[PDB]
RNA sequence: CGGAGCCUCGGUUGGCCUCGGAUAGCCGGUCCCCCGCCGGGGUCCGGUGCGGAGAGCCCUUCGUCCCGGGAAACGGGGCGGCCGGAAAGGGGGCCGCCCUCUCGCCCGUCACGCACCGCACGUUCGUGGGGAACCUGGCGCUAAACCAUUCGUAGACGACC
RNA sequence: UGGAAUGCGAGUGCCUAGUGGGCCACUUUUGGUAAGCAGAACUGGCGCUGCGGGAUGAACCGAACGCCGGGUUAAGGCGCC
RNA sequence: GGGCCCGGGGGGCCACGCGUCCCCCGCGAGCGCACGGGGUCGGCGGCGAUGUCGGCUACCCACCCGACCCGUCUUGAAAC
């Protein structure tokens, strides 16, 4: 899987193909984060196969649909439990993020895992994603934004319109 | 009286890195530094204007040393406002870095 | 006609990249105060870079090149030459469209200087990063006219200060004059404000 | 391009001049007038692709353009040579110019600084870029 | 040295993006780069916005962090940020910028004539003020 | 792209296109009237 | 120093005549206060998504006629003198004149100009650079280099003294 | 009811040149410390083959070639060259 | 929902002769416009006898991109 663009959260439900032994095999559900639904079903079959004696040939997808963020206008803290392969082992991490959507938080995890650990998306398994209250967060990067009277300036604002104009008479001012 | 044409530069021919298509010229137009601003200049006439030793007939005038190769803007090139132009004859390589007149006709405004 | 640039507070390679593309399109460029140009990284690791360049020489005849120019202007010039196809007539024509100066000699001392915000150090570097000064680096690899250029640059700044005070004087009169003739020019002041020229 | 619109001619000896658009002839060419007394552009045909239509408009809805002013009216007549043959302004054209001008000219003078605007020529200058400016 | 702070209620001008030219209020801070903003009286839905596309103004509305859009609008109307904004030189300079941009060819002609005459009158007066200052020197 | 070429291959296409045009114009006329009423309702 | 032209070479198609700089800070007024050979610091007051803004400024060209209203009258155009500039030096400003105009700008009045009958290389910088000549006036100049000879502080020959 | 899908016109006979030094890569693999070493399997290449990309390069990556115009791409790229 | 969108009590149909038997209950005329078996104008302008018009290619020159010297043996040649 390529963690392309902003991921979506998919609810994938699958089961073993019914057989005379078991005419109604049990139903399984997973939370999948993927770029599109085609990738979402593919990853499902990759995960259930690791937990059950099942695979695409001997099973079917019963429901694939996007789970929509339920409070897209409310800031939340997300705890993420993931495992990943490094160059020389596997590890379990717990990570935290602040975001408005749970799929946005998961995307941050992939970019972050790529930035800080050079971990490609194909080597990352998001085990669990929870919304966490400010009092249960652990990472100081997230906790410093739990301040009702938070304030801070924007020092040294760099000129981003550096080629409009490309040549000017006045030098830029970085203080605002 | 005054100028009635926009100022352009003959930046170079159409090319990859090691192949050159001389039938298309890349033009840089003064003040046009993005692709969304090139829309005004599509289809407008272009003139490489120069002087030679021998006299030649001037439409509406008497023979002089001025000569012109006509062309027109055909499409935008890139993201920063370069346009592709085509002329009745491939531009001479000595024209690279020199003025190309871009006329205000055919008017669409 | 001529694009005059001020090299103070510009990073060496970003200025060269823009300048090289400009003279290849047929524009004349003058860069003054090449000793005021900057390079990212601590001074020491940039001095080692030029000393490594200084060691490059034809083992059988050093006089045949490379030629290691020591002036901050010539260092910049060679850097723009490295971004041009200078072994072809088209590149050499462009290279002749560029003049480089230490200090600001006439006539550019009495002309307005433009900058390139895409090459300015205040824009392109993080403020905590170290950087080198082209003039100091040049002075410590054999450049001989650092002390003189500074001496003449201080004379120019003294004269430019008197010129600025004269211009501020002529601007204070300009503002006063607009009050004296406010009645007579009020109508023409409404046209300009109606169309955004005056706020 | 609506009747009464001011157009900037882009070609011919009258290039850069600002003229008043009267009507579109059956051939599709436009009919315009300077008027003559303002910029020495007479009743003359012009092609629309070669004019810039400004946003300035006078109301010439009450102007009665003579009906004989047609494509055949403005078509060039051939002149023969064996030295040179010179074009002459027929007395009818002068009469037609005055009849149309006498109705447009008073309406131009109704708008302040418009007659002077029509006397002045269009040109591009330093820093002025056609794609940026409104006409 | 800092005078404008990213805080709850700060009104920020949006310089570029899909909402360029509008005013929004900082409702909450997500992380170092993003904030929850709201434009109830300026046609902006509550959403995340980076600080990069924001320019802080001098107004600071008083509502609790993450209060719903009803109370952001209520504070906006009490402070009359819309009319106060239009009275600032910052807003006026924006207005002048767009007035000049839309100038028609005829408008540009009339400005040239007005500017032509206005500049001559000022120059003549400056000449007289210079000559008058000369006599005091003598 | 060419209408009369389509009708040579599928004459019914003319019926479908005429119906679409009439339906779409009719649905637009409702939305404006709905919107116009709402705006008038707000003015009250 | 002060006429017609003829070749040839090209490009270009308004100008910006200048503080120094800072960037976790800036810019302009303010001399009332303190220093100095009119300049610096303080105070105070203004601006600061720079508007005393290069996102800018200046100039703007269809021409002429007649007569009005604003603007000028300390004004426009034109021969003599003194400061002044050296990093690669100023056809800027100032003072005299005997002259030369009430027009230069803005808003109007009034007409006229090849109005060449829709059409390109138009419009400058342009008395442009270089070359032969032809005139036509004034004021000025009347040299050296190399060879040859000689030298031997030099020398394969050239070169060099 | 020409008895699975899909695609495609097939069968057959004479005469016949050059070749019978190869070499390279993914994977498998023998000897060897290893070798741009020697020796095998499979497929694909280079040899016989230009062209875009890998600065440069037999074999890598893309793609295979009549003489052209327009459009769009692959692999690769987009500070300047 | 499906049944020529089953049966009964404002808007589009590639319905539109009839004698009937009854399931059920073989040729109208003209005229015209065209998104219709691949472009035409029943549209125009300038210039021309001593200095100008056209002349691909060819002679010379310039510039931009490309470009290693052929034959040969060879797995491999621009090959030191
Ligand atoms: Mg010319
Ligand atoms: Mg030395
Ligand atoms: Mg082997
Ligand atoms: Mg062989
Ligand atoms: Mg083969
Ligand atoms: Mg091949
Ligand atoms: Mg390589
Ligand atoms: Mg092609
Ligand atoms: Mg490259
Ligand atoms: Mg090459
Ligand atoms: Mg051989
Ligand atoms: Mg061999
Ligand atoms: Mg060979
Ligand atoms: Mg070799």
């Amino acid at each position: 899987m390529k963690a392309s663009g902003t991921l979506r959260e998919y609810k994938v439900v699958g089961r073993c193909l019914p057989t005379p032994k078991c005419r109604t095999p049990p139903l399984y559900r997973m939370r999948i984060f993927a770029p599109n639904h085609v990738v979402a079903k593919s990853r499902f079959w990759y995960f259930v196969s690791q937990l059950k004696k099942m695979k695409k040939s001997s099973g079917e997808i019963v429901y694939c649909g996007q789970v929509f963020e339920k409070s897209p206008l409310r800031v939340k803290n997300f705890g993420i439990w993931l495992r990943y392969d490094s160059r020389s082992g596997t590890h379990n991490m717990y990570r935290e993020y602040r975001d408005l959507t749970t799929a946005g938080a998961v995307t941050q995890c992939y970019r972050d895992m790529g930035a800080r650990h050079r971990a490609r998306a194909h080597s990352i398994q998001i085990m669990k994603v929870e919304e966490i209250a400010a009092s249960k967060c652990r990472r100081p990067a997230v906790k410093q934004f739990h301040d009702s009277k938070i304030k801070f300036p924007l020092p040294h604002r760099v000129l981003r319109r550096q080629h409009k104009p490309r040549f000017t008479t006045k030098r830029p001012n970085t203080f605002f | 009286s005054g100028r009635l044409w926009c100022k352009a530069i003959f930046a170079g021919y159409k090319r990859g890195l090691r192949n050159q298509r001389e039938h298309t010229a890349l033009l840089k137009i003064e003040g046009v530094y993005a692709r969304d601003e090139t829309e005004f200049y599509l289809g407008k006439r272009c003139a490489y204007v120069y002087k030679a030793k021998n006299n030649t007939v001037t439409p509406g005038g008497k023979p002089n040393k001025t000569r012109v190769i006509w062309g027109k803007v055909t499409r935008a090139h890139g993201n920063s406002g370069m346009v592709r132009a085509k002329f009745r004859s491939n531009l001479p390589a000595k024209a690279i870095g020199h003025r190309i007149r871009v006329m205000l006709y055919p008017s669409r405004i | 006609q001529v694009l005059v640039l001020d090299g103070r507070g510009h990073l060496l390679g970003r200025l060269a990249a823009i300048v090289a593309k400009q003279v290849l399109l047929g524009r004349k460029v003058v860069v003054v105060r090449c000793e005021g140009i900057n390079i990212s990284g601590n001074f020491y690791r940039n001095k080692l870079k030029y000393l490594a360049f200084l060691r490059k020489r034809m083992n059988t005849n050093p006089s045949r090149g490379p030629y290691h120019f020591r002036a901050p202007s010539r260092i910049f010039w060679r850097t723009v030459r490295g971004m041009l196809p200078h072994k072809t007539k088209r590149g050499q024509a462009a290279l002749d469209r560029l003049k480089v100066f230490d200090g600001i000699p006439p006539p550019y001392d009495k002309k307005k200087r433009m900058v390139v915000p895409a090459a300015l150090k205040v824009v392109r570097l993080k403020p905590t990063r170290k950087f080198a000064y082209l003039g100091r680096l040049a002075h410590e690899v054999g450049w001989k006219y650092q002390a003189v250029t500074a001496t003449l640059e201080e004379k120019r700044k003294e004269k430019a200060k008197i010129h600025y005070r004269k211009k501020k004087q002529l601007m204070r009169l300009r503002k006063q004059a607009e009050k004296n003739v406010e009645k007579k020019i009020s109508k023409f002041t409404d046209v300009l404000k109606t169309h955004g020229l005056l706020v | 391009i609506t009747p009464g619109t001011i157009l900037i001619i882009l070609t011919g000896r009258h290039r850069g001049k600002r003229v008043v658009f009267l009507k579109q002839l059956s051939s599709g060419l436009l009919l315009v007038t300077g008027p003559l007394s303002l910029n020495r552009v007479p009743l003359r045909r012009t092609h629309q692709k070669f004019v810039i239509a400004t946003s300035t408009k006078i109301d010439i809805s009450g102007v009665k353009i003579p009906k004989h002013l047609t494509d055949a009216y403005f078509k060039k007549k051939k002149l023969r040579k064996p030295e040179k043959e010179k074009y002459e302004i027929t007395e009818q054209r002068k009469v037609d110019q005055k009849a149309v001008d006498s109705q447009i000219l008073p309406k131009i003078k109704a708008v302040p600084q418009l007659q002077g605007y029509l006397r002045s020529v269009f040109a591009l200058t330093n820093g002025v870029y056609p794609h940026k400016l409104v006409f | 040295v800092f005078r404008r702070f990213v805080e709850v209620g700060r009104v920020a001008y949006v310089s570029f993006g899909p909402h360029a030219g509008k005013l929004v209020a900082i409702v909450d801070v997500i992380d170092q780069n993003r904030a929850l903003v709201d434009g109830p009286c300026t046609r902006v839905r509550r959403q995340a916005m980076p600080f990069k596309c924001m320019q802080l103004t001098d107004f600071i509305l008083k509502f609790p962090h993450s209060a719903r859009q009803k109370y952001v609008r209520k504070a906006w109307e009490k402070a009359d940020i819309n009319t106060k904004w239009a009275a600032t030189r910052w807003a006026k300079k924006i207005e002048a910028r767009e007035r000049k941009a839309k100038m028609t060819d005829f408008d540009r002609y009339k400005v040239m004539k007005a500017k032509k005459m206005r500049n001559r009158i000022i120059k003549n007066e400056v000449k007289k003020l210079q000559r008058a200052a000369l006599l005091k020197a003598s | 792209k060419n209408l009369r070429i389509m009708l040579k291959l599928n004459p019914y296409a003319k019926t479908m296109r005429r119906n679409t045009i009439l339906r779409q114009a009719r649905n637009h006329k409702l939305r404006v009237e709905r919107a116009a009423a709402a705006l008038a309702a707000k003015s009250d």
